[PDB]
RNA sequence: AUCGAGGACUACCAAGAUUAUAACGGAUAACGAGGAAUUGGGGUUCGACAUCGGAGAGGGAGCUUUACAGAUGGCUACCAC
RNA sequence: AUUACUUUGAAUAAAAUAAGGUGUUUAAAGCAAAACAUUAUGUUAAUGAAUAUUCAAGCAUGGGACAAUGC
RNA sequence: ACCUUGUUCAGAACUUAAAGAGAAAUCUUGAGUUUAUGGACUUCAGGGGGAGUAUGGUCACAAGGCUGAAACUUAAAGGAAU
């Protein structure tokens, strides 16, 4: 680019919009996080972009489809980030 | 026993009578004469404990090691008591200032000392006297290395 | 406790002390710098190169704070 | 593929003051690449770099100002004799008083007025106006 | 890019800054060694192993937890293949191909496509060789590869 | 056998040796080198002929004397003079 | 641990090339002649250019950055 | 799903340039980073004809394909633009 920006201290919102790989440092945008199951009150830790059917530790109320990037939780299925 | 498989037979160099225990010469033996030679080279234990006979081994004859002295790795183990070695070095060539890729193959003497040198191998050799007509190195020692599915011992 | 081994350099003379890998410089010190923190980890490392009195400076600061080098532990500058 | 590093980072670094770019970023670091830009720096046509560790053979960012002409790399290292230097200088080199080669020597990674200074040859890297 | 085609992408994963295990995991590796040792006595492949553990388990990264690589592991315990695993499914799906070009002779891209994987088995094959995983007898072929892929 | 190593030659034994890093062949109006001419650097071309080494005495071949010769301003035989 | 690279050397026929001295009347040459001692005497037991080379190999030595075979 | 927008990855392209290059036409996802000449490797060319011809070798059922000169002749033949 004609106009140039520091190259050692990027804007959080630049290295955001920057592919996952041409960040500063890379770093992933995939995550941890475990959903808490419709059927019952047990939380089941799994990938962001998981890559088969999640089930329950429970039972199985399947809580996730795979399809080709990110996981396609249930409407009714609720998650948080592990940090 | 195993080593007179010949027409004639088979002598070391220098063969002397040993004595035995009540200090005379003892004619019904023969001494297993073994030398060492020179600059920092050990005797192979089977030039020491091993029955083979030959005249043109360096640890067990009269051949001497002079001063010009190479190494190179295994080429051929097909021949008796004979091994074909090749060198690899760089040849400078001054118009381009760039070095070209060379080989030569030098036809050296294998002592039944080393019985566990196969195709492969370094091998570090010596010179001695003409010992054919393309003979005129011997095989002072030589190290493993790996495999290629063709164990071809000397 | 670690131990940072000796080498050989190519001319040598000499012999070997063993080292694996986990015995080098750079392994102990990660290691030491990795284990001195603990409860904090180290997320970045910066090294800045500049002239004093004609002489080069390498400043190594250990960066994101979520043996013999002088280092600069710091956060996140901005993040 | 990437056959030399350094060959990169120079046409980097030549291709950014050509444009008059402030800094400029090399992503593969090396030992030979931080020794080059030393040798820039004690002759003062590089501000100074930073250096980034991505746990895979992590970036550097280079300061420039205003200073440097080319730097270019030498493609196969010849092994420069002590008697050659002059006839590369006069190849390689504007003027008698302007530039510096580059060599690797067993002494570390000198240009060509130090390493005559230390009597060492060896093998050339590159130079720069 | 590619090896054979013209094709150039970058689909790549992105290790994250931390060789470490992440604070919220909790397993040991104990629990992670018979995790593994089960799913490989199940005849699964080293790569999709550390896959049903990021997914199932949560052990995203293996080396961050035991400190040494799925196959580093599976050898010490002895249920490494004896036929490399990326080895193994190239000479699958070169078996694969050969089977639909005896019933479909006339099929020309199945055949340029196969001299293209048995291209790309002979080169892992020479490499593994010289890293002294398969033994110097081994060697690829057709008569052979199809009952032992199976 | 030779002054002597050695397939240099003989008897028996084995199947070996060289080759795309150019073997085996073909050409040279080719004796090799120190060197010579011209050249910013790199190079290109030449070297029968001062000096060092090799080979020859019209063509091969075989020998004598002697410490040294397969000698030819020594000998024998054949070919051309 | 070797090799390669590089720095110093060892050893290596002259002539030739470069180059040191020397008024062959200059010069090309030669390696002699003299400068002054008014020279037998004395410099003097006078000069011999250190004469340097020099590539591709070979031998030894200090360094291990860049490289190959390590194992 | 279809459609309108932000970011980003890959693909076939297009427009502008007082800039870079080139003999110019033109090139810009290069034909740029080259007398400030060296990132890695392979193939090919040496004025126009004779001529991809003759001969030799080899492949093919054949037409032909691959390799491939010399004698002689000639101050031009040729490229982009006004």
């Amino acid at each position: 680019p004609l106009i140039e920006v520091d190259l050692l201290n990027p804007t959080a919102a630049s290295e955001a919009k920057a592919h996952k790989m041409k960040r500063l440092v890379p770093t992933p945008n995939s995550y941890f996080l475990e959903i808490k199951c419709p059927k019952c009150g047990a939380t089941t830790t799994t990938f962001s972009h998981a890559h088969r059917q999640i089930l329950c530790q429970k039972c199985g109320q399947p809580l996730g489809q795979p399809t080709g990037g990110k996981l396609k939780l249930t409407q009714q299925c609720k998650f948080r980030i592990k940090k | 026993m195993a080593e007179q498989t010949e027409r004639a037979y088979q002598k070391q160099v220098f063969h002397h009578h040993s004595r035995n225990e009540k200090g005379e010469i003892d004619f019904g033996n023969v001494k297993r004469y073994h030398k060492q030679i020179g600059m920092g080279f050990v005797t192979p234990a089977e030039a020491i404990k091993g029955t083979y006979i030959d005249k043109k081994c360096p640890f067990t004859s009269d051949v001497s090691i002079r001063g010009r002295t190479l190494s190179g790795i295994v080429k051929s183990c097909h021949m008796k008591r004979t091994i074909i070695v090749r060198r690899d070095y760089f040849h400078y060539v001054s118009k381009y200032q760039r070095y070209e890729k060379r080989h030569k193959n030098i036809a050296v003497h294998c002592s039944p000392a080393f019985r566990q040198l196969k195709e492969g191998d370094h091998v570090v050799i010596g010179q001695c006297r003409p010992l054919s007509k393309t003979v005129r190195f011997n095989v002072l020692k030589f190290t493993s290395r790996g495999t290629g599915d063709k164990k071809q011992f000397a | 406790k670690r131990v940072v081994a000796h080498t050989k350099k190519v001319g040598q003379s000499g012999k070997t002390d063993y080292k694996p890998r986990s015995r080098t410089s750079k392994a102990v010190h990660e290691a030491y710098l990795n284990e001195m923190l603990y409860p904090v980890e180290v997320a970045g490392q910066r090294v800045h190169a500049t002239l004093v009195h004609k002489k080069v400076a390498n400043s190594k600061t250990v960066f994101v704070a979520v043996t013999g080098e002088k280092v600069k532990f710091a956060f996140p500058v901005v993040a | 593929v990437r056959v030399n590093v350094l060959a990169d980072a120079l046409k980097s670094i030549t291709n950014a003051e050509k444009q008059g770019k402030r800094q400029v970023m090399i992503r593969p670091a090396s030992k030979v690449i931080c020794e080059f830009l030393n040798v820039m720096m004690k002759h003062q046509y590089i501000t100074d770099y930073t250096v980034v560790d991505t746990h895979r053979s992590g970036k550097i960012v280079v300061n420039l100002n205003g200073r440097l002409n080319k730097c270019a790399v030498i493609s196969p290292r010849f092994n420069v004799t002590l008697s050659e230097f002059d006839k590369w200088e006069a190849n390689l080199l504007p003027s008698r008083h302007f530039g510096a080669l580059v060599l690797t020597t067993s002494y570390g990674i000198l240009d060509n007025t130090e390493a005559r200074a230390k009597h060492t040859g060896g093998r050339i890297l590159g130079f720069f106006y | 890019g590619r090896m054979y085609n013209p094709g150039r992408g970058i689909s790549r994963r992105c290790i994250p800054y931390r060789r470490s295990a992440p604070s919220w995991l909790k397993t040991s590796t104990l629990e992670v060694i018979d995790e593994m040792c089960k799913l490989a006595k199940k005849g699964i492949a080293p790569s999709q192993i550390g896959a049903i553990m990021r997914d199932t388990h949560g052990v995203g990264l293996v080396k961050s937890v035991t400190g040494s690589k799925v196959l580093r592991i599976l050898k010490l315990a002895g249920l490494a293949p004896k036929i490399p695993e990326d080895l193994y499914f190239l000479m699958k799906r070169a078996v694969s191909v050969r089977k639909h070009l005896e019933k479909n002779k006339k099929d020309k891209d199945a055949k340029y496509h196969l001299i293209l994987i048995e291209s790309k088995i002979h080169r892992l094959t020479r490499y593994y060789k010289s890293a002294k995983v398969l033994e110097a007898s081994f060697k690829y072929d057709a008569n052979t590869a199809s009952a032992i892929v199976s």
